[PDB]
C-alpha cells in the first residue's frame, strides 16, 4: 500500500534511526519482542505503513544499515530492541567494512559489492506491489555516509523511476577544523546529488543543535547522546498523518508535494518547540492552540543557521504548521485567523502563499494525550546564507592547496571542484531571481 | 466503460478485497455494505453510491430518505 | 424434546443416516468404494447385487463409531434397490436408510430419497478423484517416445482440478452446513418446527451441493470432466505406445480447452448473485 | 485394512522410532502394560491403523528394529516401554551384529542372513489381506542404517511390488569430517537407491536441527537427546489424518498422491511451528488459525538447509498445510482467502498450484485440546541446493586419493562411483526444466 523504505547509512544515519525505530514501539503500545498491551489495534487505527506486515503479530522494520564502522552496530546487539531487527534482511553478526575515512572509499567500493548491495535490499521492495518510494536516512558528515550515499542516489533513479525520493539528512558541524578538514569536499560532492539526482531534503544543521541543546535542555558537555533526542521525535512527528488515521497529505508524497516550488529548491526549514517535561504540570487548564503557533514563524525554535538581518529581501512561500493530539478543533481556524494580521512571514510579490495547518491524533498515552505539540515546516528564501557558507569555505580551501594532491590518487582524473561551484550559484541564483 | 449492470457486482468485489488487504480493526465491518451504481450515462464515476443498510431499532434514527442524503 | 432426547435416540438417528450418505464418517465409505472400484478395473460386473449388498455391510460395520454399528444390526440402511435397463439410460442405485417411528414422521421417504441424489454424485467424484489417486500410484502404464513429461503438462492440470474439487469444495459444504445445523438443534423445541428446519436444511445441502432440480450449466460443466476423467482412465489400463502418447496430448489438449470453456461460463453464474458457486468460482481462480 | 508395517533399521533409526511409538500411547490414552483409562475409544475412534490389532486390548506395534550395534536396544529393555514391544516379532534376549563400522559391511550381510530376515517380517504381512505398504524408518548417517537399508529398498521392490514405499529418513551432519570421512560415500548409494529404487522421502536435515534445537529451545551443549523430540511429534502429525478419523486424505498413499510431481521430485520440505511450553498462558484467549499459517510458508520453521536468495528463480508446486485439534473452521477458508495476495509461494508458469489444507481432531488431552499445531509438507525446487552440496562434497573427495584404497578390497569391483554422479545429475538438470 503505502510501504516505505528507509535506507539507514553512515556512521550518524545509524545511530539516529535506531532510536527512531525505538521511538516507534512505545506510541504502538507494542513490545520489539512481543504483545503485551491490546492499545495497538483500539487506540491506533494503522501500524503496517513504515513496519513490514505481521506474520505473527511481530511488525518487522523495513530498514537497512549498511556502514564501514563496526563501532555503531556493536552498541546496538547487546540492547534489548535489537531483537525486533532481523540478523538476515541486512546482515548476520560480525559484519565489518573499510578501513576507513575517505569520500573515495565508500564512492569506489559501490561497484565492487555491487551485486549484493543490489540483492538484499531488493526482497522488500516487492513485498508490497505499490511501493511509495525511499527515504535515505544517511549522513553528510564524515567519508562513511557521503562516500556511499553519493552512488545510491544515481543507480537507484532509474532502476526506480517512479519512487518518491526525500531524505531526512544531517548536516555536519563547522566550529573548528582540526580532527576533520576533508569537511568542504565531501559534503559539496553529495550536495549536488541532493539536488539533480535527489528530489528533496530535510536539512539538519549541526551549530543549530547545541543553540537548542543549551537554550532549554541545560548541559555543560556537550556529548553525542543528545544527537538522537531532537531528531526521533521530529521524525516521528512528519509521520504523524502517515502512521495515524488523517485525511488530508496522509502520505508521504502528499505533504512535500504542497511545499516544494521548484525542483532544485527543497530545503526545507523544520521547527519544533515543546522538550520540556516541567510544563506538564501546568497543561491541565486547558492550554489552547491559539499561543502555539505564533512562536513557530518567529525565529526560535529554527534548527537552520541563518542571518537575522537577511528576511526582509527574502519571502516564505511554502509554511506547514503540524498540531499533533488534543488540538481543540474548534480554534485552529481561529489559530489561522490571527495569521494575516500580524504578517509574520513575508508572502512573494508575484504569486499567492499558503499556510497549512493539518491534524491527526497521538499515541494513546500520558504524555502524549495531555501536552500540545507543535511541527514546523517552513520553506524559507533565506536558505543560501547556509549555501555562502559553504561555498565561502570551499574556494578559500582550494588556494590553500589543501587536499589536491591527497585526494585525486584514487579514481579521480579530472578537476570536478568547479561542476560543484557553479551548479551551487545555481541553486543560489534561482532562489532570489524566484520572487520577482 | 459505459456502465452496464455487472459493474456492480464487479465493483462491490473490488472493494472487498481492497479494504480487506488494508487489514481493517474489524473483519466483519468489512461485509456489512456493499455498493450501488446509473444506466450508461457516459461513465461509472459520479453515477456510483453506497448502500449500508442497519440493524434493529436505530434505523429509527435513519430512515431510508436520508441515507440518500449521505449518499449523495 | 426431553422425551425425544432420552426416551428416543431421534438426532443419533439423523447423523447416522448422515454418516451413511454425506460421508462425514472415516473410512468406511472408503473401504466400501475401492473394492468396487477395483472390480471396475478388471471389467467384471459389480452389479451383482448380491456382493454389492455385502461390500455395504462391511462398510457400515468399519472403524465401530457406536452410532452405525448398532444401526447396521438393527434398522439397517444395508438394504439397495437397483434397477438395470438394456437401453442403460438413467440407470440407478438407490439406498435407503431405516428409519423408525416417530422419526419416520420427520424423515418422509422422498426425504432420503434426495438425501440419496447427493450421495450419487458425492460418491461420484470420489470416484473421480479417486481414479486420479491410485493410476497415480499406478506410475506409467507402459511400465518416438519423450512425451511423458508433455503428458505431465497437462495431466496434473486435471489431477489437480478434481482433487481440489472434492477438497475445498467438500469442506465449506459440509462445515458451513454442520455447523448451521447445530445452530437449529441449540433452539431446537418442538416437532413441526424439527420438521421445518430439516426441510430447509436439504434445500440448502442443494444449493450448496450445486443447484438446480432443472437444467443449468453447472451440471453441464460437471458431466464434461466425468468425461475427461472416464477417458483418462480407459487410456491409462493399456501400454503407451509410439503414437498412443501423442493422442494423450491431443486429447487432453482439448481437455483443458472445454475446462476453461466452462469457466468463462462459469463466470456469468456467480456475477448474477451470491452463490456457493461463488466459492466454487473463487476455488477454480485459485486453481 | 490400512495396516502400515514400519521398519526401523539403524543407529539413529531405532532411536527415532522408539520415542514415535511411545508418542502414541500418550495420545490414545492407554499404558504400554494395561489399559488404565477409558479414553481410548470414546475419543479416539481409530487405533488399529499402526498398532497390531489387538487379542487382549493389547495393541501390538507393527515394528521391527535390526541393527549391528547392540548398544541402542540396550538402553530399551530398561525403560517401562518395552513391555509393549515383544522379544518374539524381531529378536529375543541378547541379540548382536557385526563389528562394525562400513557401508558394505550390511551391504553384504544382507545375502547371507538372507533366510532369516525374509521369514519373521512377512508373518506381519499376512495378519491384514489388504496390505498398505512399507516405511523404512532408517538412517543415512553411518555405516549401520545406510548399507543394510539399500538391500531391501531392492528386494522387496519386486517381491511387494503393489505396495506404496516412502521413507522418513534423517539427513546425516556435515560441519566437520572428523569422526566420520566415509560420510560422502554411504550416503550417494542409499541416495541412487530413494529415487529409483524408492518413490518418495521426507528429508530430515542434521544442520538444521540444531539452528532449531538453539531457536527457542536454549541448549548449550547439543547432545542426542534432543534429536528425538523434534523428530517424534512430526511422525505422529503426519498420520493425523491416518489415525484420527478423517475424511479425505485419511491414508498415506492419499497424502503422497497429493504432493508428488513426477518420479525422481519427491523430497518434501517439513516445517513445524509449535515447539514452547510458555505459550500455553496465552491460548486462553481465542488464539485464530488466521496468523498461523502466515509464518508456515515464511521461511522459519524449515528443516533443510537452502539458500535464501535462491527462491526467486524457483517456483512452489505443491504445498501442504496441516492444522491439527481446534480449528475453529469457519474461518479456515478465511486463511486460504489471504494466500493469493501475498504471493509468498512462487507459482509454477507452465501448470497450476495448490495450497491444500485438512483438518483432524486431537487427542483428548489438556495440552492437544488447546493450542493450535501447523504441519507443514512442502515441495519446492530449491532442493537441488543439497543435492549441490553434496555433489561437490563427493567429487572434492575423489580428487583426495580418499577412501579409493579403503574400501574396494570387500564386495567392490567395478568403479560405481560414477554411476552415483550422473543420477544425481539427472534430478538436479530435471527439476530446473519442469519449470518451462
Amino acid at each position: 500500500p503505502r510501504e516505505i523504505i528507509t535506507l539507514q547509512l553512515g556512521q550518524c544515519g545509524n545511530q539516529i534511526g535506531f532510536e527512531f525505530w525505538k521511538q516507534l514501539c512505545a506510541e504502538h503500545g507494542i513490545s520489539p519482542e512481543g504483545i503485551v498491551e491490546e492499545f495497538a489495534t483500539e487506540g491506533t487505527d494503522r501500524k503496517d505503513v513504515f513496519f513490514y506486515q505481521a506474520d505473527d503479530e511481530h511488525y518487522i522494520p523495513r530498514a537497512v544499515l549498511l556502514d564501514l564502522e563496526p563501532r555503531v552496530i556493536h552498541s546496538i546487539l547487546n540492547s534489548p530492541y535489537a531483537n525486533l531487527y532481523n540478523p538476515e534482511n541486512i546482515y548476520l553478526s560480525e559484519h565489518g567494512g573499510g578501513a576507513g575515512n575517505n569520500w573515495a572509499s565508500g564512492f569506489s567500493q559501490g561497484e565492487k559489492i555491487h551485486e549484493d548491495i543490489f540483492d538484499i535490499i531488493d526482497r522488500e521492495a516487492d513485498g508490497s506491489d505499490s511501493l511509495e518510494g525511499f527515504v535515505l536516512c544517511h549522513s553528510i558528515a564524515g567519508g562513511t555516509g557521503s562516500g556511499l550515499g553519493s552512488y545510491l542516489l544515481e543507480r537507484l533513479n532509474d532502476r526506480y523511476p517512479k519512487k518518491l525520493v526525500q531524505t531526512y539528512s544531517v548536516f555536519p558541524n563547522q566550529d573548528e577544523m582540526s580532527h576533520v578538514v576533508v569537511q568542504p569536499y565531501n559534503s559539496l560532492l553529495t550536495l549536488k546529488r541532493l539536488t539533480q539526482n535527489a528530489d528533496c531534503v530535510v536539512v539538519l544543521d549541526n551549530t543549530a543543535l547545541n543553540r537548542i541543546a543549551t537554550d532549554r535542555l541545560h548541559i555543560q558537555n556537550p556529548s553525542f547522546s543528545q544527537i538522537n533526542q531532537l531528531v526521533s521525535t521530529i521524525m516521528s512527528a512528519s509521520t504523524t498523518t502517515l502512521r495515524y488515521p488523517g485525511y488530508m497529505n496522509n502520505d508521504l508524497i502528499g505533504l512535500i508535494a504542497s511545499l516544494i516550488p521548484t525542483p532544485r529548491l527543497h530545503f526545507l526549514m523544520t521547527g519544533y518547540t515543546p522538550l520540556t517535561t516541567d510544563q506538564s504540570v501546568a497543561s491541565v487548564r486547558k492550554t489552547t492552540v491559539l499561543d502555539v503557533m505564533r512562536r513557530l514563524l518567529q525565529p526560535k525554535n529554527v534548527m537552520v543557521s541563518t542571518g537575522r538581518d537577511r528576511q526582509t529581501n527574502h519571502c516564505y512561500i511554502a509554511i506547514l504548521n503540524i498540531i499533533q493530539g488534543e488540538v481543540d478543533p474548534t480554534q485552529v481556524h481561529k489559530s489561522l485567523q490571527r495569521i494575516r494580521e500580524r504578517k509574520l512571514a513575508n508572502f512573494i510579490p508575484w504569486g499567492p502563499a499558503s499556510i497549512q495547518v493539518a491534524l491527526s491524533r497521538k499515541s494513546p498515552y500520558l504524555p502524549s494525550a495531555h501536552r500540545v505539540s507543535g511541527l514546523m515546516m517552513a520553506n524559507h528564501t533565506n536558505i543560501s546564507s547556509l549555501f555562502e557558507r559553504t561555498c565561502r569555505q570551499y574556494d578559500k580551501l582550494r588556494k590553500r592547496e589543501a587536499f589536491l594532491e591527497q585526494f585525486r590518487k584514487e579514481d579521480i582524473f579530472k578537476d570536478n571542484f568547479d561542476e560543484l561551484d557553479n551548479s551551487r550559484e545555481i541553486v543560489q541564483q534561482l532562489i532570489d531571481e524566484y520572487h520577482a | 466503460t459505459p456502465p452496464t449492470a455487472v459493474t456492480e457486482h464487479d465493483v462491490n468485489v473490488a472493494f472487498q478485497l481492497s479494504a480487506h488487504k488494508v487489514l481493517l480493526d474489524d473483519d466483519n465491518l468489512l461485509p456489512l455494505l456493499n455498493l450501488t451504481i446509473r444506466e450508461a450515462p457516459t461513465s461509472g464515476w459520479a453515477a456510483l453510491g453506497l448502500s449500508y443498510k442497519v440493524q434493529w431499532p436505530l434505523h429509527i434514527l435513519f430512515t431510508p430518505a436520508v441515507l440518500e442524503k449521505y449518499n449523495v | 424434546m426431553y422425551t425425544l432426547k432420552k426416551d428416543y435416540r431421534l438426532v443419533e438417528y439423523l447423523q447416522a443416516m448422515r454418516n451413511f450418505f454425506l460421508l462425514e464418517a472415516g473410512d468406511t465409505m472408503y473401504d466400501f468404494y475401492t473394492p468396487i472400484f477395483d472390480k471396475i478395473r478388471e471389467k467384471e460386473p459389480w452389479l451383482n447385487l448380491s456382493y454389492l449388498n455385502v461390500q455395504i455391510q462391511e462398510a457400515v460395520g468399519q472403524r465401530y463409531p457406536d452410532d452405525s454399528t448398532r444401526l447396521s444390526v438393527s434398522f439397517e440402511s444395508v438394504d439397495l434397490a437397483k434397477k438395470k435397463l438394456p437401453v442403460h439410460t438413467l440407470d440407478g442405485l438407490i439406498l435407503s436408510y431405516k428409519v423408525p417411528w416417530p422419526v419416520d414422521i420427520v424423515i418422509s421417504s422422498e426425504c432420503q430419497k434426495i438425501y440419496n441424489q447427493v450421495f450419487l454424485l458425492l460418491l461420484l467424484i470420489k470416484w473421480a478423484k479417486y481414479s486420479l489417486d491410485v493410476l497415480q500410484f499406478n506410475e506409467l502404464g507402459n511400465a518416438k517416445g519423450q512425451q511423458i513429461h508433455r503428458m505431465f503438462l497437462l495431466r496434473v492440470k486435471l489431477m489437480h482440478f478434481v482433487n481440489s474439487l472434492h477438497n475445498y469444495l467438500m469442506t465449506r459444504i459440509l462445515h458451513s452446513t454442520g455447523l448451521e445445523f447445530q445452530h437449529q438443534v441449540e433452539e431446537a423445541k418442538d416437532l413441526d418446527q424439527l420438521i421445518k428446519i430439516h426441510y430447509r436444511y436439504l434445500s440448502t445441502i442443494h444449493d450448496r451441493c450445486l443447484l438446480r432440480e432443472k437444467v443449468s450449466s453447472v451440471k453441464e460443466a460437471i458431466m464434461k470432466v466425468l468425461n475427461v476423467v472416464l477417458m483418462f482412465a480407459d487410456r491409462w489400463h493399456a501400454g503407451l505406445g509410439a503414437w498412443k502418447k501423442e493422442s494423450i496430448v491431443k486429447m487432453e489438449s482439448d481437455f483443458t480447452n472445454c475446462h476453461k470453456f466452462l469457466v468463462k461460463v462459469l463466470n456469468k453464474a456467480v456475477c448474477r448473485g451470491s452463490f456457493p458457486h461463488l466459492e466454487s468460482l473463487a476455488l477454480s481462480l485459485m486453481a
